[PDB]
């Protein structure tokens, strides 16, 4: 019949055949060689130009079809040495009867029913199709290219052929091993765990090896209106100006850190900066020769107001690029006012003790010493990195001497709630030695008072001031451990009252406390869980890295023996490694649930017989 | 009382210019105002985050449009990323004229703005919609700037596994504006849907992702589609239209499939459970690739009775039909499932998303309704009845009824006369008959006693093509203040692309030439000042898709009878030098079991362009601020400001 | 003239809970006879319940599949000598889940179901020839 | 992307002439290579395209089997053997550079080629 070489062979059956990006000078013609597949090719385009822009094109439905075509649909999965049936169907769309001769060529690695190119004849009439079953068993190992040749009769020749590669899966089913494991970087035990190597006896020694590792990571404010209203215009004497300035700076800084300026109009922010600048000038002109900062020039100095001014001005030094050496003189003046044991005298009390806060009482020296130490530490930032070195060294010496005094006084106990709170914060802020830090913190713990859920210490000016100082200490003392969270909540409710923060010292301290707490809670860490895999495989020693800062990750690693794990970071996650290998599995060949058996009785003619 | 107005979109996108509009109000005609505009974050001591701009607006030409460059480096330097309480940046205008002349508290006026790093458009194109494990996946990503012009910024493309696990992350410089990559699916991959995500490296939430399904498939030879007679099945009491459906099996090359179709029916509820029928399976020989099958009323009732479900229970259950066509003598079978038959009382569906709320007393309330046939394209000639009941605060609520027919594009623009005393308007719309589809909404008039109201009236009421100048009629409905001019601006994709003023007259006609800069839709915000307070009323305008101006035309010499191995010349035509990306896919792959997700087409492109739109709703607003908020604008007149958007979405 | 005997049963109690479709494929070279096939359907006791035969392919829709073993047969008309000796095949599908196939093979009356292939523990070869 | 080609010259039919062209300036193993015949009066019909890796190849029906393509990435050289040359094959053959193995753009990157002739 038709010569097998004469008939064209169809072998290129791509699922996608035009994946080029090219430049067109408004007109370009590209020739296409249609793949040997009988389908409809939905050609689509996408033009990108620097002038016009993206412009999708109308798909060009290209239909490729043949009159008398042979269709061969190989099964996706075929095993070796197992009965396989081929059903290439011949389609006859021509307007005449056809006598075809379908035969699979004798390709090595395949086991035809006849064993060779034995022509099989079939009658396919016009406008109809007839399958031609061809039973084979694949004896090869990797793949075999089997072609089908349909030869028409001598009088009416019509040729067609189809070639495909039949990939044979390796012996045995597919087996996947799951090793669920946890990751606790904080844990001091099990950090460098190991994965046992594969030891399943059913594992086929000769086969494809694939391994994979999957790592995951699963993580578990005060009213803007009230604080804004505190941006009062400084005025009055050298003392009354501070009452209107410290809250102005505190609210300005509280909103700054809490990031609440969005709620208020943008004109408010620059209104605040103007008030700070205006308040900065107002208190500057009240400065004495040595930075005393007294209420009146005639009136002698009061270190409390000087210490308070140093604290307030030092904080504002970022907003206003003012003269820092003036403060350096003020800090120097404070040292000259330090008593032998480390306390501070303050010979002249301020006229209006209301703004002093809770200092007034049975004991004032301990609170005053701590208060000055807090301010002095705040003044360390403003000191220029160059120059004034001996003045700085004197500050660390004086503060340490006072710092040592506070611990000695604090350890004695028998001190009021206010004094303990200030000292607790002063000790922590100034980086006191641990021994003195602990005793002061322990004393505060016992004195802590509660009356309900997250209740601690409107409340009177003394209690509100005292709790604020405590909150800073707890935040600085080994972070927040569900005590600052509870204590801060108490302040938020207390500060949300109408006209909250009655006094002035409580306002500046409390606003700093909540701001410090707020920035503490809304703090996000890197949250890394990077791990590395180490093993000594047959090919050698290999390593891997899996950065998981921020999600899950997968990675293919070429390891086939026991492997080592090195967890790191601080985030807890789950690690589970997948190994895939083929196992020796054999089940019934017959059907299990539904069974069909067909038998044939009769006489069938033959042409070539064994 | 001179005033300065500051306009800018409610969201500023990092790395792209921010269009800021400023115009003087009530100037003595004898002085000029100078200054500058910049972006500053107050959390970092008011450190500017953008270079200042030449403010310089004269009294003779009050309106002026400013483009604020917002480089990425400046944003980092002033530390926006260090922000904790969400993204917030302030836009301020610095001009000493505010303090010296207006005697304001300070010489700064600004607006609270949100911001995000989402910038540019990224489109991905996988090699084919579905892969089987072990094959090589090819994909490319197109980087486009905000103006839909090709970009050259560094991008990071990452592939996510079916389980959500990243299996690739390539950070690549893409000067050509097109990046072509290709990886391989693991052979052991379990069936599922993957995802390819890309984003500009500088940005963080500027990502656009495409998905490709992976499963163990073999290319089907023919595709079978169950096309019903009607997309909807009436379930009203008493009347139940026959459920007739058509089955079509066709070889991919187009010739009819001669086989047998085995069909099984069942009810599929919202959750997904199927309640199949027993004995209802109808199998017929496909004649010319067609097999009509229907369920008679009596037998269907018996089947429901067998399941004791009852007709009354067919509220929204979806009739599930699966066909298993076996081509004979071929042998192979392909399954097709129908999941679009909703048992709905109403044959039609009224879409009233285009009617603006916030009716303006004293001006006609234009009611827009889209009469889309249920589960189908918009229909024409469906009468719609509107019964508006205007509420009279001091009299009986008059009942007004108007009837109209669909224009032909599915939309009806029915005006409604409304007196200026109405407290609120209640209207019920019913479309078609019998069993009309009814939709009811209530609109409340803005609070009375305030300043005047502005009413935008569009005589045309048809979708404007690009290059078609559409006219809007502006009318001041409140007190007859002597405001000289009408100020209006056009917002397209959250950008003020045009600002202007039109003098007041007996008739106020404004010509808005619509160009590609306005697509697929834009806003038209116009306002005037009744002495001190502002008055405004926006109007969203849906611009027709039309077509892309690139004009890429794939074409061949017809004759779609190509025998394989033949040379077919493809003609590529474009109006300018451009990068052309070509993909030739097998239609069978769309037949292979999957969700049949559509490719990239201009409908999806314009969705990306409109994805940056900030305004939500058809427009209109009870207060001047609200209309500016809903329009996606950030506005401040010194004495009145606009609250920052609480989220990136409405 | 050759008489088929198609038989189907079902262990049941799990999986199927439904009817089945038979895809019995005739030995290449001939097609099932027409008249003898309808009489399988004409009977009131209608096991086959439907059919569609064309070429060497016969499709049956067994509306019910009992636990026991039943057998329904028909004759076939021949028109061309069978080109070569080989086993044919037939499959049974589940109506509500056609994935649950049941593939089998059947040879000519004087042949064997499976190809002559001697297989060792690890390697197997064919002896298909004269 | 120079594409130097050589090996032409008139040959009696049946001479089995061999044409070879070597390329440079790009990664040869990543790009599909082809041969194109250019008849004096006709257009371009492109004979064969050896796959990126070098295994799959195509041939025009007019040369199927008669001609034979081959490549080797190591030497960046690509060959074509014209067994049993038919006097109608006389033309100028110029190896072509393209992508995706199925379509060649008009003037993406074409060589010079040599005008083979037959007596
Ligand atoms: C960019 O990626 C983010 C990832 O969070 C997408 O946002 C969410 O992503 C999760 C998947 O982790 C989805 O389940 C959510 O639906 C996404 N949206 C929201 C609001 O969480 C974001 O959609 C991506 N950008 C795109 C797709 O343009
Ligand atoms: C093909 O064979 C059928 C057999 O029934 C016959 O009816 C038909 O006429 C034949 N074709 C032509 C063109 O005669
Ligand atoms: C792993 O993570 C930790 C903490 O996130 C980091 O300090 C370390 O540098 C990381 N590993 C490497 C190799 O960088
Ligand atoms: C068939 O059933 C079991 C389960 O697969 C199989 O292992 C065994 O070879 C067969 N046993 C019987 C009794 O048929």
């Amino acid at each position: 019949l038709i010569d097998e070489d004469d008939i064209p062979v169809r072998s290129f059956f791509p699922e996608n055949w035009l994946w080029r990006v090219e430049t067109v000078d408004r007109f370009q013609i590209l020739t296409l060689w249609l793949p040997d597949s009988l389908t409809t090719w939905e050609i689509h385009g996408l033009s990108l130009s620097k002038t016009k822009g993206l412009c999708v094109a109308t798909p060009v439905q290209l239909r490729v079809f043949r009159e008398f075509h042979l269709h061969l649909r190989l099964p996706m999965s075929v095993r070796r040495f197992e009965q396989l049936e081929l059903r290439p169907v011949l389609y006859n769309y021509l307007d005449k009867n056809l006598t075809v001769s379908v035969h699979v060529s004798p390709v090595e690695g395949l086991c035809l029913a006849g064993g060779g190119g034995l022509a099989q004849q079939v009658l396919v009439p016009a406008g109809s199709a007839r399958p031609v079953a061809f039973s084979v068993v694949p004896t090869a190992a990797a793949a075999v290219s089997l072609k089908v040749v349909a030869r028409g009769s001598f009088e009416f020749p019509v040729g067609d052929a189809v070639s495909k590669v039949l990939q044979i899966e390796k012996e045995g089913a597919i087996h996947r091993e799951e090793l669920v494991y946890e990751l606790n970087p904080l844990d001091h035990r099990g950090r460098t765990l190991e994965i046992p190597g594969n030891s399943d006896p059913n594992m086929i020694p000769d086969g494809d090896f694939n391994s994979y590792v999957r790592v995951t990571a699963s993580d578990p404010a005060l009213s803007p209106g009230g604080v804004a209203s505190l941006l009062r215009l400084p005025r009055g004497c050298g003392e009354q100006t501070m009452i209107y300035l410290a809250p102005t700076l505190a609210a300005s800084r509280y909103l700054d850190k809490t990031e609440q300026w969005s709620t208020l109009p943008p004109e408010t922010k620059d209104h605040a900066v103007d008030l700070i600048q205006k308040g900065y000038m107002r208190i500057q002109q009240f400065r004495k020769a040595d930075g005393s900062y007294a209420a009146w020039l005639s009136r002698d100095s009061s270190t409390w107001l000087t210490a308070f001014v140093l604290k307030v001005l030092s904080l504002a030094q970022e907003q206003v690029g003012g003269s820092p050496e003036k403060l350096q003189e003020t800090s120097n003046w404070l040292l000259s006012q330090q008593q032998a044991d480390g306390s501070f005298q303050d010979p002249c009390p301020v006229l209006d003790r209301s703004m002093q806060g809770g200092l007034v009482g049975n004991d004032e020296t301990v609170a005053l010493t701590a208060f000055v130490t807090i301010a002095l530490h705040h003044g360390l930032a403003v000191f220029q990195d160059e120059g004034a070195e001996p003045l700085k060294q004197r500050v660390e010496a004086s503060i340490s001497k006072a710092n040592s005094f506070l611990g000695e006084k604090a350890s004695a106990g028998l001190l009021g709630a206010h004094a303990a709170a200030i000292t607790a914060y002063a000790l922590s802020l100034t980086k006191a030695p641990v021994d003195l830090l602990g005793v002061a913190h322990n004393n505060l713990m016992a004195m802590a008072q509660e009356t309900g859920d997250n209740l601690y210490w409107q409340a009177p000016a003394l209690w509100i001031e005292t709790t604020a100082y405590a909150l800073l200490h707890l935040l600085l003392h080994e972070g927040k451990a569900e005590m600052a969270d509870q204590a801060s909540a108490w302040l938020t409710r207390q500060g949300s009252f109408q006209g909250g923060f009655r006094s002035t010292q409580d306002t500046v301290i409390a606003l700093d406390a909540l701001s410090a707490y707020w920035i503490a809670s809304h703090t996000t860490e890197e949250r890394g869980l990077n791990v590395t895999l180490s093993s000594t495989g047959r090919n050698g020693f290999k390593s891997h890295a899996l950065q998981l800062n921020n999600l899950e990750e997968e990675l293919q690693f070429s390891l086939g023996s026991k492997i080592n794990v090195k967890v790191g970071g601080n985030s807890k996650g789950t690690l589970k490694v997948l190994r895939t290998y083929n196992v020796l599995d054999m089940k019934n060949t017959t059907c299990q649930d539904l069974q069909i058996e067909v038998t044939v009785k009769g006489h069938v003619e033959y042409t070539m017989e064994a | 009382k001179p005033r300065l107005l500051l306009f800018s979109p409610s969201v500023v996108h990092l790395g792209v210019p921010l269009s800021v509009g400023v115009q003087l109000q009530d100037v003595p005609r004898g002085q000029v105002v100078k200054g500058s505009v910049f972006l500053r974050n107050p959390s970092r001591n008011n450190v500017p985050c953008s270079p200042k701009v030449d403010f310089t607006l004269s009294s003779e030409r009050d309106f002026a449009l400013l483009s604020l460059q917002v480089p990425l480096k400046d944003a980092k330097s002033c530390g926006l990323h260090q922000l904790l309480r969400g993204p917030e940046v302030q836009l301020v205008a610095h001009s000493p004229w505010l303090k010296d002349s207006l005697s304001r508290t300070t010489n700064i006026q600004g607006i609270n703005l949100l911001f995000s790093s989402r910038r540019g458009h990224l489109f991905l194109q996988t090699d084919q919609p579905i892969y089987n494990p072990g094959q090589r996946v090819r994909y490319r990503v197109f980087a486009l700037d905000q103006k839909m012009r090709p970009s050259t910024d560094t991008i990071t493309v990452m592939v996510e596994n079916s389980h959500g696990l990243r299996v690739r992350k390539k950070e690549v410089y893409m000067p050509s504006s097109i990046f072509q990559d290709d990886f391989v699916i693991p052979d052991i991959s379990e069936p599922g849907t993957w995802k390819i995500s890309a984003r500009f490296s500088d940005g963080l939430e500027s990502n656009s992702s495409t998905q490709f399904e992976v499963k163990k498939y073999v290319l089907p030879n023919f595709e079978v589609k169950i096309t019903p007679g009607k997309p909807y099945i009436l379930t009203v009491p008493g009347h139940l239209d026959e459920m007739q459906l058509d089955i079509q099996a066709r070889y991919i090359y187009g010739k009819p499939v001669q086989g047998v179709a085995y069909v099984r029916f069942g009810l599929l509820d919202e959750d997904g459970k199927k309640t199949f029928f027993r004995g209802l399976e109808s199998q017929t020989k496909l004649v010319n690739g067609q097999s009509h099958i229907s369920l008679s009323k009596a037998e269907f009732q018996d089947a429901l009775e067998k399941l004791n479900m009852g007709i009354t229970d067919l509220q929204g259950l979806r009739l599930y039909v699966a066909a298993a066509i076996i081509e004979s003598p071929g042998g192979e079978m392909e399954e097709a499932e129908l999941t679009s038959w909703y048992f709905v009382s109403s044959p039609f569906s009224l879409d009233l998303s285009k009617t603006k709320r916030h009716l303006v007393p004293g001006a006609p309330f234009l009611l827009q309704a889209l009469v889309r046939e249920m589960s189908g394209s918009p229909a024409s000639g469906i009468p719609v009845k509107v019964s508006a009941t205007v509420s009279s605060p001091g009299s009986v609520p008059e009942v007004q009824d108007i009837q109209q027919n669909t224009d032909g594009s599915g939309q009806v623009s029915i005006p409604i006369i409304i007196p200026q005393t109405i407290s609120e308007l209640q209207l019920s719309v019913s479309a078609g008959s019998p069993h009309p589809a009814i939709a009811r909404l209530t609109v409340a008039a803005p609070p009375s006693g305030g300043p005047g109201f502005l009413s935008i009236e569009r005589p045309d009421s048809r979708p404007p093509r690009v290059g078609d100048t559409l006219n809007l009629n502006l009318r001041a409905v409140g007190s007859g203040a002597t405001f000289s001019h009408y100020y209006y601006m056009i917002l397209s994709r959250g950008q003020i692309v045009f600002m202007n003023r039109e003098p007041k007259r007996t008739l106020t006609s404004v010509s808005v030439f619509v160009d590609h800069h306005l697509a697929p839709s834009f806003y038209f915000v116009a306002f005037y000042y009744h002495g001190d307070h502002p008055v405004a009323n926006s109007l969203r305008v849906d611009v027709q898709a039309g077509a892309c101006e690139g004009k890429l035309e794939l074409s061949v010499d017809g004759a779609k009878q190509y025998r394989n191995g033949e040379s077919v010349k493809l003609h590529l035509e474009t109006d300018s030098l451009a990068l052309v990306a070509l993909g030739a896919l097998d239609t069978a792959l769309y037949a292979a079991g999957s969700k049949s997700h559509k490719p990239l087409n201009m409908g999806k492109v314009f969705e990306a362009m409109n994805s940056y739109d900030l305004g939500c709703g058809p427009g209109g607003g009870d207060s001047a601020l609200q209309v500016f908020q809903a329009a996606g604008l950030a506005f401040s007149d010194g004495d009145q400001w606009t609250l920052s958007r609480k989220r990136l979405s409405c | 003239r050759v008489h088929y005997t198609v038989c189907i049963w079902r262990n049941g109690k799990v999986g199927l809970s439904g009817m089945a479709i038979a895809d019995v494929t005739l030995l290449s070279g001939f097609h099932a006879l027409r008249a003898d096939l309808e009489k399988l359907t004409s009977l009131s006791d209608r096991y086959v319940s439907h059919f569609e035969t064309e070429g060497p392919h016969v499709l049956l829709y067994f509306d019910s599949v009992p636990t026991s073993r039943e057998c329904v047969g028909f004759e076939a008309v021949q028109e061309v000598p069978v080109g070569l000796v080989q086993p044919a095949s037939a499959t049974l599908y589940d109506y509500y889940n056609p994935e649950r196939r049941c593939s089998v093979f059947y040879g000519a009356p004087s042949k064997s179901r499976l190809l002559a292939t001697l297989c060792s523990a690890e390697v197997c070869q064919c002896a298909e020839g004269k | 992307v120079q594409l130097v080609e050589s090996g032409g010259g008139l040959v009696q039919p049946g001479g089995s002439l061999r044409l070879s062209c070597a390329a440079s300036g790009f990664t040869f193993s990543s790009y599909h290579m082809s041969w194109v015949r250019q008849a004096p009066g006709k257009g371009l019909e492109w004979i064969s395209v050896i796959n990126d890796s070098g295994d799959l190849t195509r041939y025009a029906d007019s040369v199927k089997g008669r001609f034979t393509i081959s490549r080797d990435n190591a030497k960046n050289t690509l060959y074509l053997q014209m067994n049993s040359l038919q006097p109608e094959d006389t033309a100028v053959y110029s190896c072509l550079k393209s992508s995706d193995f199925y379509s060649y753009s008009n003037a993406d990157s074409r060589g010079q080629g040599t005008q083979v002739t037959v007596s």
